[PDB]
Order: structure tokens, then sequence, then C-alpha cells
RNA sequence: CUCGA
DNA sequence: CGTGTCAGTAGCTGTCACGGATGC
DNA sequence: GCATCCGTGAGTCGAGG
């Protein structure tokens, strides 16, 4: 029903309130730019929404999967486009 | 014990009186939410930092 | 960064 | 491309006079 | 109705880094 589609929105807002602020700090140390850490958080939680396997098991720490996705995003930024211009 | 240590001054009696929250596990979370905002406040996540 | 009037 | 046990800034206040919108 | 706090301003020119 319509409440089933709204339960998915209340599930994303739940993992926002438990992992977003901690994930922002982690990306903030790896980049040093706060505006870049916000971009990594939005992209990391967007991939969490696109992967129901990570949001399925609550008995398994989804926080660790987030730190790994954010880490891989940051090293990819650290390649060619940043290399010359930055 | 706070009144025992800072009792000789009236400016500290007015501090513990005008205080908002009381409790060892209460002011510890009060510090947590002002220091690291946006995070769930656990009695041991503030005891750690 | 440092110096000149 | 896939990602999955703790996994969490540096830096910093050693400026100040002054006016008026902002706020308990 | 007023204490708080925010935002504004703070010499000119020149040399080499």
């Amino acid at each position: 029903v319509s409440g089933a589609a709204a339960a998915e929105a209340a599930l994303m807002r739940a993992l926002y309130d438990e992992h977003a602020a901690v994930l922002w700090r982690y990306a903030l140390r790896l980049t040093g730019d706060a505006a870049q850490a916000e971009d990594v958080v939005q992209e990391t939680l967007l991939r969490a929404w696109q992967h129901p396997e990570v949001i399925g098991d609550t008995a398994r720490p989804a926080r660790a999967w987030l730190f790994t996705v954010a880490r891989n995003m940051i090293i990819d930024e650290r390649r060619s486009a940043r290399f010359r211009n930055v | 014990q706070i009144v025992e240590r800072f009792g000789f001054s009236e400016i500290m009696r007015s501090t513990l009186e005008k205080d908002n929250t009381v409790g060892t596990d209460e002011a510890l979370l009060d510090i947590y939410r002002k220091l690291r905002p946006g995070e769930p406040p656990t009695k041991e996540s503030a005891q750690t930092l």
C-alpha cells in the first residue's frame, strides 16, 4: 500500500540519523574539505538506498560498509582530474 | 560534593542553583550533544570521548 | 614573507 | 568494477570601536 | 521592552619572494 512506500522513506531517514554525521567526520579527515565531505555523504547514502542488501540486515553493521564506500569514493577523486588542476 | 568544595563562595551556590540539568548520565549527554552534534548520544559514547 | 619613505 | 568486524577536522581568541538589527 | 550579537571599518607608494 501507500504506507509500504512511506516505510522505505522512514527507513532512509533512520540511517541518516545514525550514520550521516559520523560518516561526514570520516570523509572530512580523508579530504580536509567540508564541502567535499558533504558530497561524499550524499553519494554514499545514495548507494545505500540502491542496495537493499545493506539495509536488510540490521543485526549486521551497515556503518562499516559505508566507511568503505566513502573511502573508495575519495581515492577515485584523488586521480587524474585532481592531479593537474588542484 | 560540589557544595562541599565550592561552598565558601556565593557565586558557585548560584551556579549549581541556576543549573538546568542534574545527573551524572544527564550532563554527560548534554556535553555530547553540544560537542559532537548530529549523532546518537550514548552514555558510553560520551564517556569515551 | 621580508624590507624602503 | 565492488565495496561490508574497531574504524570519526585542524585549528584555535592574543584586534576593537561602534552602531543597530536580532533575539529571551 | 532592553541586553545580545552581528557586521562594519581600520595610510599611501616601492623592492624582492
